[PDB]
This record gives C-alpha cells, sequence and structure tokens, in this order.
C-alpha cells in the first residue's frame, strides 16, 4: 500500500511536468542544450 | 528524445541566454564574403580588359602636332 501511495503521487506530479525528464540529481548526464549559449 | 526536445525547448524559453534560432554554430559567412569580394574584383577586371583596347593616341605635342 506505501509503494502504490508512493507511486500514485509519483505519476500526478511527474507525468505533467515537462520538466522532469528524469531525476535533477542525474541532469549531469543528459547531452547538453544546442540552444542554450 | 521527443522528450528532450521539449525540454531544451522549454528550458530555453525559461532562460534569456537562450539563441535567437535552433540553427547553431554559424560559420559559412566568411566564404559568403570571400565570394562575394571575388565576383566583384572579377567583373571590375573584366570589365577593364574591355574598356581598354586602345588602338591609338592623338597627343598634342608642341612644335610637331600644334
Amino acid at each position: 500500500g506505501k509503494i502504490h501511495g508512493a507511486v500514485w503521487r509519483m505519476k500526478h506530479l511527474f507525468a505533467t511536468n515537462f520538466k522532469m525528464v528524469g531525476h535533477p540529481r542525474y541532469a549531469y548526464a543528459l547531452p547538453k542544450n544546442p540552444l542554450l549559449q | 528524445k521527443l522528450k528532450l526536445d521539449a525540454y531544451h525547448l522549454l528550458e530555453a524559453s525559461q532562460s534569456e541566454t537562450a539563441a535567437k534560432s535552433a540553427l547553431s554554430d554559424l560559420n559559412w559567412f566568411s566564404d559568403l564574403a570571400d565570394i562575394y569580394s571575388g565576383q566583384q574584383t572579377m567583373a571590375e577586371m573584366d570589365v577593364a580588359l574591355k574598356a581598354q583596347g586602345e588602338q591609338k593616341l592623338s597627343y598634342p605635342i608642341q612644335g610637331k602636332n600644334i
């Protein structure tokens, strides 16, 4: 039930952000934006 | 990939130093300048091959032509 609640909140809070492609602690591993300069 | 493209567009919208275009580093303005100057000069010096036939001249000289 704890896991169910956790995933049920993860859905609502992550699936419609457009800012969380992954977790922010691992954004170093992402590719770099070509539009920033 | 789609998500990352969306995120990049979004963070570019949120940032102020964002590129005004997504057309990365442009490096073909030098070649354009060089070919422009080249065509200009090539015309300027394909003119004076034609405009200097110079058959003969008539210089007035004291004692002879006067």
